[PDB]
């Protein structure tokens, strides 16, 4: 009953333009959407009621070409544009061609962007509303008394830093005016000693720098409303990995103080949209203004879900110009809600390294209680070289924060993702991580937590066992089924009478002598003189088995498994390679030598005779397994070589045009 | 005469876990089926020794009938394996597949895979231009129960894909095309 734009052009790729077509279809806005060529079945494109190319693959020739965006603007006879994140939803020259043609964009105005887009601004405009200071100083700091004035006027802490040198020589952190006067005075001296350089900058200092940020909603009334503050602290290279709200950090008085301080800054400069007041909160809570975000934000849902407020139809509304619905006082926080972003990287490589390929098979686990899933992929999407590796954002919503904890645990478990590697089992494990439970969190908790890199789950002695049972239980399950075939009258089939099943399991350089039986579904295990029992329907087939180990249930995945004996088993969110095998074939396999196993995949030589038709790769350059590093033809097929490993090319010995063989050297890989 | 009276009656399988030269080399040739075991196994009428004093060539016994040549080269064998145990293994799980003779159907076993369940990830495995390459041993293993494949000879000719699967339990034999 609230007349809105008839029809809205949402220039957005991947999980974002699925959400707001679904807020469209919710309010009843026609919907147009863009893709490049490699996006054509994507979801947002069957989701869109209509949907227009815009350009080639890359995304500099396609999401931030604007011409071909507005021209199918015109060509849609589009109402309004959405800009989603990313790409142009801060661009200023795309707002003016809307302008131009009259499209309402759908956000703040270029002069509130831009003013948060100047750091030097930002800063004078921060101080004008009174937010806490963040001052930057140009000049050097000549003695400790005008160390103390200087420190006073950014507030404490502060951190003292040589001018010259690195590695942290010089620096001090103060907390009051005497480590001022002391801090100035040691670290002029270690200066001078260290560098021949007495210069000194005074900075502030956050003790353990949570980043708490605080969402805002404007309107061209100018009347606004802040939304309850997120934890984005967990990161990994700079990107936010898990986000929650509200955080276990803030009382009232400080939420609120944070809150009257970001609508004042919003005020101030006129903001006419959803935004976000980003702060660095210390120890002391006492926070400060760091920037703030001019566009919906990635991790928006946990907000929404502690509000019940849905922040698209509020930015729809608001473009419209119809005046906002609620007031501060009406803006409740229920319950507890935790974001984890999922990607297509692999986790032990550094703490993440983009992934590509085909999903060959995808389920998401919204039938588990309190669990909402942000995505843009189906199964058969292509994770591509051209764009952000996310797969969708898992939202898990609580009463309290332990119960919104334990659904996502429950919910990282319940995840399938195949044909790509993924972080579910980093994400798991910072989920259930004593330091993130009791909310004892930084920027640097990832670095803390994790200094040699991430080795996957550890296994408690119990938890070992219950992995050795579940393993064997399986391994017995697939040998019985084995023998059941249908009736033969012919030759009637005879049961092999086993009572009990004596395996050597090998699960990481050690082997354990394993002792199962079973009757009906129960299967009792002896593993190194320990006794568990399994109980479970054994559906052999379904991606995901649900098993009940001395009562205590589990989620398992049997991710594959070899006559040999291997099997990959996700338990506790973390693949684990097995070796099973009965008591005689161990034995025997004493006698077996082992092989030389010598098989260098770096190299990468042509299988077939072509012709190169492009290389994409030059020494130093790094590629990701599974990446493409030429492309050769014959026969008119444009086959593909794909990169053996992630890596870098310490040569190229290949070049376009060039007619290769088979067997001939085309690049070299670390 | 034995195995020739025997094809198509019975099935026949081989493995070469040795030495194996001269005529007795034929006796596996006329079996349905011959695997091989990786650097211990090796098939040839005739010896490097012969072969050096008759034709001047220098060659090897694995060079000259080791499991990787007759498996990747020759098209004799039909599988290589890395050990005994594991080609012990394998060769079990192999004659699952099986029937016992020729007046048996094919062998049908319990199944858990809904004959029903939809494969949504090969709605777009095709690429629509003509000249990019897919792998059709995607689609099988979507398509067969639980994914599991048995592949025949997958290092020789690999422009073809030949094995066994189950389709509801029943042993099926899968044929097709290698685009890649």
């Amino acid at each position: 009953n609230e007349k809105t734009f008839d029809k809205i052009l949402v220039a957005n790729r991947g999980e974002i333009a699925c959400r707001v077509i679904r807020t469209c279809k919710k309010m009843g806005i026609k919907t147009v959407a863009i893709h490049s060529d490699v996006d054509a079945s994507s979801v947002h494109v069957k989701m869109a009621d209509e949907a227009v190319c815009v350009g080639p693959a890359p995304t500099s020739k396609s999401y931030l070409n604007m011409d071909a965006i507005m021209e199918a603007i015109k060509k849609t006879r589009a109402q309004a544009v959405h800009p989603g994140y990313g790409f142009l939803s801060e661009n200023k020259e795309f707002a003016r061609c809307l302008a131009a043609e009259d499209v309402v964009f759908i956000g703040p105005d270029t002069h509130a962007i831009q003013a948060m887009g100047d750091k030097i601004e930002s800063k004078l405009l921060a101080k004008k509303a009174e937010v806490n200071t963040i001052p930057g100083f140009d000049g050097v700091v000549k003695d400790a008394e005008e160390a103390v004035r200087i420190a006073r006027e950014i507030g404490y802490p502060v951190m003292i830093k040589a001018s010259a040198g690195g590695g942290g020589k010089g620096m001090r952190i103060a907390w009051d005016d005497e480590e001022t006067r002391d801090g100035f005075r040691l670290s002029s001296q270690e200066a001078a000693s260290s560098f021949g350089d007495d210069r000194l900058l005074i900075e502030k200092f956050i003790d353990n720098p949570r980043h708490i940020e605080i969402q805002v909603l404007g309107d061209k009334h100018g009347n606004a409303l802040w939304l309850n503050e997120r934890e984005c602290s967990i990161q990994r290279r700079n990107q936010k990995v898990v986000e929650e709200a509200p955080s276990i950090f803030l009382d009232a008085e400080t939420r609120r103080a944070m809150g009257e301080q970001a609508v004042a800054l919003a005020r101030a400069v006129k903001y006419s949209s959803a935004g976000t007041v980003e702060f660095l909160v210390d120890s002391k809570k006492n926070f400060y203004f760091l920037e703030m975000n001019t566009r919906l934000q990635v991790e928006h849902p946990v907000t929404e879900c502690i509000t019940g407020l849905d922040l698209v139809q509020e930015m729809i509304r608001v473009a419209k110009g119809y005046p906002l619905r609620h007031k501060q006082a009406d803006i409740r926080i229920n319950g507890w809600a935790v974001e984890c972003r999922v990607y297509a990287e692999d986790p032990y490589k550094s703490f993440g390294l983009p992934s590509i390929g085909r999903l060959s098979q995808y389920q998401e686990p919204l039938h588990l209680p309190g669990v909402r899933v942000d995505s843009g992929i189906q199964p058969g999407s292509d994770i591509s070289i051209y764009y952000d590796p996310m797969i969708s954002k898992l939202i898990t919503y609580g009463s309290d924060r332990t119960e919104a904890l334990k659904r996502m645990a429950d919910a990282l478990d319940n995840y399938v993702i195949r044909g790509v590697t993924h972080n579910i089992a980093l994400l798991r494990e910072v989920i259930i991580n004593s330091r993130f439970v009791k909310g004892d969190i930084s920027t640097k908790f990832l670095s803390d937590v994790y200094p040699d890199g991430f080795k996957g789950h550890m296994l408690t002695k119990s938890e070992k066992n219950q992995l050795l049972a579940i393993a064997s239980s399986l391994f017995v399950a697939f040998q019985l089924r084995a023998q059941h075939f249908q009736e033969n009258s012919r030759m009637p089939v005879i049961k092999p009478d086993i009572a009990n099943w004596e395996l050597s399991v090998k699960l990481h350089d050690k082997v354990h002598t394993v002792v199962a039986s079973n009757n009906g579904s129960v299967f009792s295990v002896e593993v190194d003189g320990s006794k568990l029992n399994v109980t479970s329907t054994w559906n052999l087939a379904s991606p995901l088995l649900s098993v009940s180990v001395d009562g205590t249930q589990r989620t398992v995945q049997c991710l594959s498994r070899e006559a040999g004996g291997n099997m990959s088993i996700q338990f506790l969110g973390t693949v684990y390679k097995v070796n099973i095998l009965t008591r005689l074939a161990a034995e025997l396999n004493k006698f077996m030598l082992e092989k030389v196993t010598e098989d260098t995949s770096s190299v990468l030589r042509s299988p077939m005779p072509g012709v190169v038709v492009a290389v994409s790769v030059k020494p130093g350059d790094a590629v990701a397994e599974g990446q493409e590093i030429c492309v050769i033809e014959a026969m008119k097929m444009q086959n593909s070589m794909t990169a053996g490993k992630t890596g870098t090319v310490k040569s190229v010995h290949c070049q376009a045009g060039d007619t290769v063989g088979e067997g001939d050297l085309l690049v070299e890989l670390e | 005469l034995r195995n020739v009276t025997a094809s198509g009656v019975i099935p026949q399988i081989s493995l070469i876990m040795g030495p194996c030269a001269g005529g007795a080399v034929y006796s596996p040739a006329l079996t349905d089926f011959t695997f091989m075991v990786k650097d211990t196994s090796y098939l040839f009428i005739t010896g490097p020794d012969v072969v050096k004093s008759v034709t001047n060539e220098d060659v090897t016994q694995e060079e000259l009938g080791g499991a990787k040549t007759h498996t990747t080269m020759s098209g004799v064998a039909h599988r290589a394996f890395e050990n005994d145990v594991d080609a012990l293994c394998n060769l079990r799980d192999f004659f699952n597949y099986l029937p016992l003779s020729s007046q048996d159907p094919a062998p049908v076993r319990e199944c858990h895979d809904p004959s029903d369940r939809l494969v949504p990830e090969l709605d777009t495995i095709v690429p629509l231009e003509s000249t990019k390459a897919y792998n059709m041993v995607d689609i099988i293993h979507s398509v067969v129960d639980e994914r599991e494949f048995f592949e025949i000879m997958p290092n020789y000719a690999k422009n073809i894909i030949v094995g066994f699967a189950r389709m509801n339990g029943r042993t099926v034999g899968i044929v097709g095309n290698q685009p890649k």
